[PDB]
């Protein structure tokens, strides 16, 4: 988990060692990282979302993800997917809700994110080339 | 022809269409109001609003769009709902909740009055004031539904729709916003609505409320209280418009006053001194003093430009004003005392006045540090607050002699030895059964009219049960079953159980039992 | 007195074990103007039950309605009160006696009694809204007429109460 | 500056921000936060429709399944109570059970009927520019559009009006928003129709589209004699706020109402080359499904099957609808008449034809409504009563 | 205009000084005013039709607009009638602007009000008794 | 709490709202407050539509119209500009000189586009709950619906097609938005077609939906064999952006296309009982009348009458015209063959009644297009060509 | 959502001049500067749904091209 949050690793250190880091010959590279990271604007529909779909059943199916406030957006990293079910949502927010609802509301994916059917995923896979991407 | 034509780019303008309205009515004998009314509306009278229904949705959708971006994007994002001063995030349970009831039974009154009136046009303007109301009683559920899920005590914003019925203030709501706008004669009803709750007190209710929410930090409020009022001044006009459609009709040189001064006097009852409760009790910062809100919405602007320029056409000045005027400089302060005495039956946390807000009392409103003051400086000292004290203020008036009565015809509490607004006890005894009334015009009322009037009232429900069984049978409690909703104080922390409650005692009296 | 809770209590329980043995139309017919005529309006004779009659009265009105259905024909339910009254005859009596009322005393009693008699179940209720309406009409004529004449001191007498106390 | 104070909002006043943040705790003192969590959800959970509209209604006790108490504050003189069981011969354990199920509050009803407004505009002003009118049969225009469709408007116009005392009388939330979305829907038709028509009157020079001529046909045409009777009986002949409903939507309105709207003026203006009319004939028929949804759920589904009242309900309702299909059977019976007026195509206004869409109605009413309330109905019998007038 | 203040005449009083006058005899009866009131909720199409008509062709038109700022609403008092003319504010805004939008943040009335064309009219005038009222 | 600040806002924080607001002057630093004051307005006054589009391209001044300076940053290997005069055959003193007639920036444009989809889905949910699809012609539902308006959809989705290198090329923000709604609506009408398939299919068991049949039709079949063949050409055949939008918009769209939609799949469904398919047509209509404002604007009224280029335009534009008007004869005589295939109805299918459609869309083209920039045609010869293959 | 909170919400707030100076000079080159990069996403995008053959990549890019438009009047 730790791993996942926004100042994590390189990020805590200040002045001089934050320098020494940066410039170090191992970080002159890209690392491949199997993380996603999801940025959900604040809104009434989106802050239900975040405390009773992500932080409850969400956490309990993906330990790593970390939610961090940024004023006016939710920033939210995890380990290998973050799946959120639009039909869940509705029935959270007692109004229709289809997964071109929730997208009213998701501001940026730095993974491979899709829709199918009512789920929304983002995603650490290669998807349409390791794993093709289906109809309904 | 099948190869020319004019093909210039053409549609049809609500307008257009509204000016047939009037040809859609049609004669028959049966073609008549199903409701009794000592008056006839008449055939030609026009509306001032031109709407069709297609455009009557469009109008309303473009407003809500507005209003629910605010509210779901903008205002959510900034996290304002738990950014309201307590004693207004308080307030606004009761006021948003007993306004919605006022505009659910506006729907059915506007139904009625669409059914009383024969005019195609007319009948228009009273079904664009059902449908708003609609949107508003929708609208009033908003806020407290918003307040559930953004401000730090749900409770009260969440079931007030059964939580309202343990106490002794909505009575009195149900007179002035439920009953009095649909049972009676239509006109009756519709003055009551139109020309008076509408046209007169949604303006400090409605709009000037909006202003001391804003000063207190509710920026809810504003948003959808402002939008609502956009309909209303629609609703002033059919008030206006009812009274046109009877102008010709001898039956008004006969009636009509009679009528409204009836209707202004019941409005008045209730809104003078519940508002100002609400508005200078509710909240810690003030705008300006109600009395002086009221002279500016009600007395001179309301009475000059609605009821001083009718008076060409028969409309007299009402005789209760006088009257009127004590209890807008008065009566709220007399309500608070019955307000804060029963605080245990009502659904919201209250707050006593502090130093600043006695300083400010006194200023405004001089000879109340002596008179009111005094009452709430022993209640805090003997333990107001405290839910060890074992103190419950209303047995500290009986015990004094400070005796609360219910009228039973406005159903307003009234506490004869400690008021400077108008009125004074009678007590009946009628096919025995005693009754209390409390001023001239209602004890008339009564006296005419007996069988409208039957409403019990909580010494009569209530009568030998202890509080808190009265306020667990009612749901006055939160979520963990024994903390009540109402509280004596606006701190997180030593909040009353129904055991506190318990151990002061307090069981419901027999008011007129000494009589 | 020391009320019970409001809903759920010994008066309405036992009242509800009456109307259980309600099984015939007249006997429920008879049972429910008496109910009306003893619990109901400023005029009855008792307020004993005064915070439950209200609810009473729905539990008699579901049994006499039901009755109804089960023994009478379909075009009894349209056009005759349960008496065995014919439903427009009922309406034309009652418009008249209004009618020829002198007083605003006399014509109040015979709008609350008419209530009393033949609210539904009894009469048919596009009959009974009908003539409700016509009756109510007449009374509000009657009473504003003159509303502030007579002084509360005169108002008082006319109606007969018993002045317990009036503050000074 | 101005004569009063200028308000520091507390929202954003540093001074009056500080202050109210020093006040508010720092822990919530609930965590219910449903809005009336205690309503009994007819749904898998609570909807947004049900939280702002169920229990609105301040009824009492005594009124089945409300949560309040007493009598009223104020009633009628004479002692008509605010709301009252007189209202209704029916009965139910509980008038709030009702639900919409397109789940109507307010918003969702504005926001849907303002995009057909929106959209209505776009598309009369591309029409006119396409100049399509010109392929339609001037007869069917001028003779059976102009004047019998015209006229028809007042039977919508009459049908909105039965809905005032409804809106008034009936007993709970759920069925008054019903009841007055249902109305609108019927005076919006009643508008649209004159829409239509003066619409025609800019495109076509000395097309008349005063109401005078519709009025004449409405009120004195012997086409329409059944059916405006049937309509001043149920808006102005009776009180009976559920009878209104029953007879209005679930009768009138799905026999004869269904087959003048779709299998007259839709089904044939799509043989006389009508390119405009089956826009405006599309919107009458959604409200009308849109409308049906919501009166089945209250009588067929629930009033028709209350635990303690259904059969009781249905003796009543089986009256109902004795008396008003034969007033609607009676008002076809002289529709039918406007055949002899138009054109004879095979399938289509041949008796053949005519019979197809009367067993096409009333075999829908059958199977929507007659089998679900126990009314029996002989189809084919209804069919050759209308065809009598044919 | 200074008759049309909100705080106008006896509201400038406090203390003993206001109830003295609100007590006075003169004062128990309404006296007819020619005046209209009219609130505005405050919104960028609003704020821009305060500043470019009401307060420039507007009170040159009538003298008497008083306009006083009550936060979330404009509150505005003239004698006699107050026109907004909506085919003006939409020239003013750039954007199609019927009577019905102007409507959408129009919040209250204290006189006659009506809609005719494109034009919202609030007047002392009794409508409907005194001057008739017309269609298009 | 969580491993980063909490950032407190300007707005609401009584510390930084108190900084902020002592650093605000208390006076405007200037008093223009019209956003691109400077643009010269079509209209009485500057519209929002222009305030928001006019010059967010950057041209310099030697792309006529450009208000800023020197060669672009990064040209093509080879040196192909960002944007060029070599990019069309059309010249003008001011490419920024456009308006669309209906102002549509992109939230009115998807505004009521929204109105649109969310009314279809509730008009389809209502045509299926009135079972109205009982009363149309088995055979033009089986056999020209299904197939032949199948296959239009991709003459439909051809002419999107061809917009691809027009929203590349084109030399203004108010071109490329007119040129991008364009292309969306026309994909949007393959779209629809194809939703009415798919929904007839839930509705009649073994109706095949699938595009199959319909491409086997549009790639082989004679009747489309004039149509497949402009299209392609016009979309991949040519580059100049004039080119595409003349020629797909305002000749091949407005005599095969207008033909094809109203003449034939619109106006014959009002014949043969087809109550849903003018639902949809509605829409490809309004949306052809809606492009056309825009493309008369921008070539009628702008370039034709251009000061300098204008009669050097016209020369290109009627060169334009009768290459592809020969084209669209063509087409229009291969497809009107289909009418061998249904019922010969007088009035309607026979000889008199198309060679009555031919005239109004010829008539109605020599109006709106060809007299306004001087190209001379004789209707009743264009009428005859395509009566050849009748 | 986007037009309420700013036409009706921010706007009776005041919220236009409640910006540290600073910033609000900022806002002028950034939403400027970046309005250019939405206009010229629409011609890169149709130039990519022009190179594209499936259909679906096709749309992908059109959805793009729209976007764009909408941003570049958003900026
Ligand atoms: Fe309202
Ligand atoms: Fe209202
Ligand atoms: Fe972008």
């Amino acid at each position: 988990s730790a791993h996942n949050a926004y100042n994590a690793g390189i990020m805590q250190k200040t002045g001089k060692a934050f320098a020494d880091e940066f410039f170090a010959e191992e970080n002159q590279v890209v690392h491949e990282s199997n993380a996603v990271v999801l940025v959900l604007m604040k809104s009434d529909e989106i802050d239900a979302i975040i405390e009773d779909i992500v932080l409850k059943g969400g956490k309990a199916k993906n330990p790593s993800i970390v939610v961090e406030d940024k004023a006016g957006f939710w920033w939210i990293k995890a380990d290998g997917a973050i799946e959120i079910d639009a039909a869940e949502a509705g029935e959270l927010l007692g109004k229709p809700f289809s997964v071109y609802d929730l997208l009213i509301n998701v501001s940026s994916t730095v993974g491979r994110a899709y829709t199918l059917g009512t789920k929304f995923t983002i995603t650490s896979e290669l998807m349409g080339l390791d794993r093709a991407l289906t109809d309904i | 022809d099948a190869l020319k034509v004019n093909r210039a780019p053409v549609g049809v303008e609500p307008q257009e269409v509204h000016k047939w309205l009037q040809s859609f009515n049609w004669d028959f004998k049966e073609n008549r109001t199903k409701y009794p009314t000592k008056y006839h509306m008449a055939n030609e009278t026009k509306e001032q609003f031109k709407v069709i229904a297609k455009e009557y949705a469009r109008m309303e959708a473009a407003k809500d769009e507005r209003q629910f971006g605010t509210l779901l994007d903008g205002l959510t994002r900034l996290g304002a709902g738990n950014k309201v001063h307590p004693r207004w995030g308080e307030t606004m349970k009761v006021i948003s909740n007993f306004l919605e009831v006022g505009e659910y039974n506006a729907i059915a009154a506007s139904a009625m009055l669409w059914d009383s009136a024969t005019a195609a046009e007319q009948k228009n303007g009273y079904l664009a004031q059902v449908l708003d109301e609609i949107r508003h009683t929708h609208q009033c559920a908003f806020i407290n539904h918003y307040y559930s899920k953004h401000y730090h005590d749900p409770a009260g914003h969440n079931d007030a729709r059964r939580t309202r019925a343990i106490g002794p203030l909505w009575k009195g709501m149900k007179r002035v916003f439920a009953d009095g706008f649909i049972s009676g004669d239509a006109v009756e009803c519709s003055v009551n609505l139109q020309l008076v709750g509408e046209a007169c007190f949604t303006n400090p209710l409605i709009v000037a409320v909006t202003e001391w929410a804003s000063a207190n930090g509710d920026e809810i409020t504003p948003t959808v209280f402002l939008s609502v009022e956009t309909d209303e001044l629609r609703h002033m006009a059919n008030g206006y418009q009812t009274v046109v459609s009877i102008a010709n009709d001898p039956a008004s040189a006969k009636f009509l006053n009679t009528d409204l001064n009836n209707a202004f006097w019941t409005q008045q009852k209730y809104f003078t001194p519940v508002l100002g409760y609400l508005f200078e009790y509710g909240s810690k910062f003030k705008v300006e003093p109600w009395v002086k809100t009221w002279n500016r919405w009600v007395y001179e602007d309301w009475g000059g430009i609605w009821i001083g320029r009718l008076g060409k056409y028969g409309v007299e000045s009402p005789a209760s004003l006088r009257d009127a005027k004590r209890d807008a400089y008065w009566a709220h302060h007399d309500l608070a005392l019955a307000a804060y005495a029963m605080w245990p039956l009502g659904f919201a946390r209250l707050a006593l006045p502090d130093e600043e807000d006695q300083a400010w009392f006194e200023a405004n409103y001089p000879g109340w540090a002596d008179h009111y003051g005094k009452i709430f400086n022993e209640w805090k000292k003997l333990g107001y607050e405290d839910p060890k004290s074992g103190f419950i203020p209303y047995q500290w008036l009986l015990a004094n002699g400070h005796d609360v009565y219910i009228d039973r015809v406005s159903q307003v509490p009234f506490i004869p030895s400690l008021a400077k607004g108008t009125g004074s006890l009678r007590v009946h005894e009628f096919n025995g059964k005693k009754h209390s009334l409390t001023d001239d015009w209602g004890e008339r009322q009564w006296l005419i009219e007996p069988e409208r009037y039957e409403c019990h009232n909580v010494f009569e429900q209530y009568e030998g049960r202890e509080l808190s069984e009265v306020i667990a049978e009612g749901h006055g409690v939160r979520s963990d079953g024994k903390t009540l909703i109402a509280q004596p104080h606006t701190r997180g922390d030593n909040l009353w159980t129904l055991e506190d409650i318990k151990r002061a005692g307090c069981v419901f009296p027999d008011p007129l039992a000494k009589f | 007195a020391k009320r019970e809770p409001i809903h759920d209590n010994s008066i309405r329980t036992e009242w509800e074990a009456k109307i259980a043995k309600l099984t015939s139309v007249d006997q429920a017919t008879k049972f429910i103007q008496d109910f009306r005529l003893a619990y109901t309006s400023p005029f009855r004779k008792s307020y004993d039950i005064d915070v439950d009659y209200q609810y009473i009265e729905r539990k008699i009105e579901e049994k006499l309605s039901v009755l109804k259905t089960e023994k009478l024909p379909v075009a009894d339910l349209i056009t005759k009160a349960t008496t065995g009254e014919d439903a427009a005859a009922v309406e034309a009596t009652w418009i008249a006696k209004i009618k020829a009322a002198k007083s605003k005393y006399e014509a109040e009693r015979i709008h609350i009694e008419f209530r009393q008699l033949y609210k539904p179940p009894v009469l048919p209720v596009n009959v009974f809204l009908r003539t409700d309406a016509a009756l109510g009409t007449v009374l509000m004529e009657i009473r504003n007429t003159d509303y502030y004449g007579t002084p509360l001191e005169g108002l008082r007498k006319e109606r007969g109460v018993k002045v317990l106390h009036l503050q000074a | 500056p101005q004569s009063s104070q200028v308000t520091k909002r507390g929202l954003t006043d540093p001074e009056r921000a500080a202050i109210i943040a020093a006040a508010v705790p720092d822990h919530a003192l609930d965590t219910q936060r449903k809005y009336h969590y205690f309503i009994q959800p007819r749904w898998k959970r609570l909807s947004e429709y049900e939280q702002l509209s169920c229990y609105a209604q301040p009824n009492p006790d005594w009124i089945a399944g409300g949560l309040d108490w007493g009598d009223w504050t104020q009633k009628f003189h004479g002692g008509r109570p605010s709301w009252g069981n007189e209202s209704t011969e029916l009965r139910t354990t509980d008038w709030y059970r009702h639900r919409d199920p397109a789940r109507r509050w307010h918003h969702p009803y504005v926001k849907d009927k303002s995009e057909e407004a929106r959209y209505t505009q776009r598309f009369l002003a591309a029409y006119s520019s396409e100049g399509s009118i010109r392929t339609i049969d001037p007869y069917w225009r001028d003779e059976i559009l102009n004047k019998y469709f015209g006229a028809l408007l007042y039977s919508e116009y009459g049908l909105f009006n039965a809905h005032s005392s409804v809106g008034r009388d009936c007993l709970s939330d759920t069925i008054r928003q019903t009841a007055v979305f249902a109305a609108l829907d019927k005076v919006d038709n009643a508008q649209m129709i004159q829409m239509e028509r003066l619409f025609i009157a800019k495109l076509v020079p000395g097309f008349d589209a005063s109401t005078d001529v519709p009025k004449k046909i409405w009120t004195t045409d012997p086409i329409y004699s059944g059916a405006r009777a049937t309509v001043q009986e149920i808006w102005q002949g009776v009180q009976d706020w559920n009878e209104i409903l029953w007879a209005g939507h679930a009768v009138y309105d799905a026999t004869f109402g269904q087959f003048a709207r779709r299998e007259f003026f839709q089904r044939l203006a799509t043989v006389y080359g009508d390119t405009l009319t089956p826009f405006f004939t599309a919107q009458s028929q959604t409200y009308f499904q849109t409308t049906r949804g919501a009166i089945d759920d209250l009588f067929v589904y629930c009033l028709a099957n209350d635990s303690e009242f259904g059969a009781h309900n249905r003796t009543f309702l089986n009256a109902w609808t004795e008396h008003y299909l034969a007033s609607s059977v009676a008002a076809l019976k002289d529709f039918v008449g406007l055949y002899a007026k138009v054109e004879k195509v095979a399938g289509a206004t041949d008796r053949a034809g005519v019979s197809e869409a009367l067993q096409r109605v009333f075999g829908d009413w059958k199977i929507d409504y007659a089998d679900k309330i126990g009314f029996r109905v002989d189809v084919d019998q209804k069919v050759d009563a209308v065809l009598a007038g044919y």
